[PDB]
């Protein structure tokens, strides 16, 4: 029905645009008109109720937000079914709700249910599947399942690096934060390893496939011990520079620290 | 923190 | 399609005192109309009579007076001269005007308005007497006496011949006439159109006038020898003549009976 | 004064 058809749409339209005040209103009146013909069970609904709690989410008014969205998943699972891509979006959503509200252990089991309808849905190696992996790793990391965190990191990767770009920011994001898991850890060489790569892949974009000329800043400062504008990549020049500390290797962890204090 | 999932109204 | 319901919202929001809330789907609605007719259209013209309705409220004269002088540019080209549309435009915009203080300004609007319901209509149409009555009001600001008759005079000659003579819109008009009669020193003249006044209330409260039955003043007339608005205004308005004409007991009378109402 | 809105509705 265009009535409600437009209005709907005129929710999004500006909840988006950040009128949020403008916004309100719209949902709440689409809400009263769309139960009086429908009722409570629609897909529209649940789509409505989830931009209203997306403003509840703006405002803190957590637990309202988290409860709207229960109600909002109540109804998607009725209507859309179980193991449905809106189903896992929602899932997915008011788990970080959950989530920043320090329900870590009651975000962690609609991050699994949501990462395995997305996997049943798109496939065990798609893109989306590792932004879900990479959510749910952190839920696992404020719990403190360290060995877990680096199961999903990793996961994670063999899902982005090959899908994706190997230069690309999110493979980045990633590689530096399995790298931290790894400091963690006590597996020093391995975030080692991996923070060279991290500054290998930025090396060669700006540069070239690396000959003895063409080195890189690493290996400058590894061989200078014996006799970035990128900001994930000047965190891996610091993070190095400490695995340097503890390695001994001072002229690294120095050069290091230079090449990131020239950046800024 | 976590991540938000907007494919909803998006 | 489009513009169906978004017309109906932002009225729905204006109304519910959701302006702030209104103003911008109109506003959108606006843009999204642009993109596809541009500024020449009659919804354009009609949505923006709608903004500038919502600006009169607000007390942005000026800025709705112009709105409806470029809505009235749209108007007349997309709609034509001597349109209905055209002449609720212009009845529109010389309210604003007169509103304002400028009253001259309005006056043209407004003749040529009525102009146009004339030719639409007929010159003894009931729209054409809402006209004319207006038309009088910004010409006794004016204080263009004669005219304020003529227009008034006018007015009635459409009224209660086409209406009913029990009818609040006629009294209002005798009311108003029988005012401007008072200023002008046509004494009399007001005092027997305030009697008729009377008179036609006095009937559709109880059957017409018999021997006892007399009306109200009739009643402190002869004294003197020996519920509606409209109509308590009208026995003090000729509690005031009965004033003027020493009358006191009539004046008296009129005044309590007012008083009881 | 009186107003005419035809011109919205």
């Amino acid at each position: 029905p265009a009535r409600l058809r437009t209005l709907h749409n005129l929710v999004i339209q500006y909840a988006s645009q950040g009128r949020y005040e403008v916004a309100v209103p719209l949902c709440k009146q689409a809400l009263e008109d769309l139960e009086k013909t429908s009722g409570h069970d629609h897909p529209d609904v649940a789509t409505m109720l989830n931009i209203l709690a997306l403003v509840y989410r703006d405002q803190n008014k957590y637990k309202d937000a988290a409860h709207l969205l229960n109600d909002a998943l109540a109804i998607r699972e009725k209507t859309l079914g179980k193991d449905h891509p809106a189903v896992a979006a929602t899932l997915n959503n008011l788990a970080v709700l959950y989530g920043k509200r320090g329900k870590y252990k009651e975000a962690e089991p609609l991050c699994k249910r949501a990462l395995e309808i997305r996997e049943k849905v798109l496939g065990k190696f798609h893109p989306d599947v590792a932004k879900q992996l990479s959510n749910l790793a952190l839920l696992c990391q404020n719990q403190g399942k360290a060995e877990e965190v680096e199961y999903y990191y990793r996961r994670a990767l063999e899902i982005y690096a090959t899908r994706l770009g190997p230069d690309d920011p999110n493979v980045a994001k990633t590689k530096n934060n399995l790298a931290s898991c790894y400091l963690k850890q006590g597996k020093y060489q391995d975030a080692e390893t991996l923070y060279k790569e991290i500054l290998t892949r930025a090396h060669e974009k700006e540069f070239g496939s690396v000959n003895g000329e063409n080195k890189p800043i690493w290996m400058h400062a590894e061989e200078r011990e014996e006799s970035v504008d990128s900001p994930t990549v000047n965190t891996t020049l610091r993070s190095l520079g400490a695995l340097y500390r503890r390695q001994g290797k001072l002229e690294a962890a120095h050069t290091l620290e230079d090449c990131a204090s020239r950046s800024r | 923190q976590l991540e938000w999932d907007d494919s909803t109204l998006s």
